[PDB]
Parts: structure tokens; sequence; C-alpha cells
């Protein structure tokens, strides 16, 4: 999750298998023109 | 006026009672107003 230049960007990746080994890039999923201020999440 | 009509107590509404028999400059006009915003913004709405 990133928030830059008034855009919210979400990248995602899924895999069927403590964190595993190996390399696997994440592909872009969604961009949103929301333009708010973000400081905390849950 | 204790919530009742009377002298100096007028209901602030008035009816139109539109009829097809009025003059040309008397029938109701259907009006719309479109307002834009020319500023720096994400610019969600844009033309074809
Ligand atoms: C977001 O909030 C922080 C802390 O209140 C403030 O420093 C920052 O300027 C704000 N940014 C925007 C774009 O409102």
């Amino acid at each position: 999750f990133k928030n830059i230049d008034g855009y919210f960007k979400i990248y995602s990746k899924h895999t069927p298998i403590d964190l595993p080994q190996g390399f696997s890039a994440l592909e872009p999923l969604v961009d949103l023109p929301i333009g708010i201020n973000i400081t905390r999440f849950q | 006026c204790n919530g009742v009509a009377g002298f100096n107590c007028y209901f602030p509404l008035r009816s139109y009672s539109f009829r097809p028999t009025y003059g040309v400059g008397h029938q109701p006009y259907r009006v719309v107003v479109l307002s834009f915003e020319l500023l720096h913004a994400p610019a969600t709405v844009c033309g074809p």
C-alpha cells in the first residue's frame, strides 16, 4: 500500500505453499484518485 | 401568531396554478444550472 501525489496505489500477489524463501515480484492491482490524508490503519 | 393565520401572519408560500390558457411569457420554464470547478485536483470528470 502506497499513497503518493493524491493517488492510492495497491499492489498484490498470491501464492499457494516462517516466511518462505525464493523470489516473486508483485504486480500492480489498483490505483485510486482519492486525495485524502492517511496516517494510521487497522 | 401562535401558529395560526391572520393579520401580519402570512404563510410564506404561494401557489402557481399553471393552466394552458396563459400567455406566452407565463408558462413555467424548466431550468438547470451546471457549476464547474477550475482548480488543481485529481480531475475525476473529463470530456470525450
Ligand atoms: C496530513 O496530516 C499531517 C499531520 O496532521 C500534516 O503534517 C500534513 O501536512 C497533512 N497533509 C495533508 C496533505 O493534509
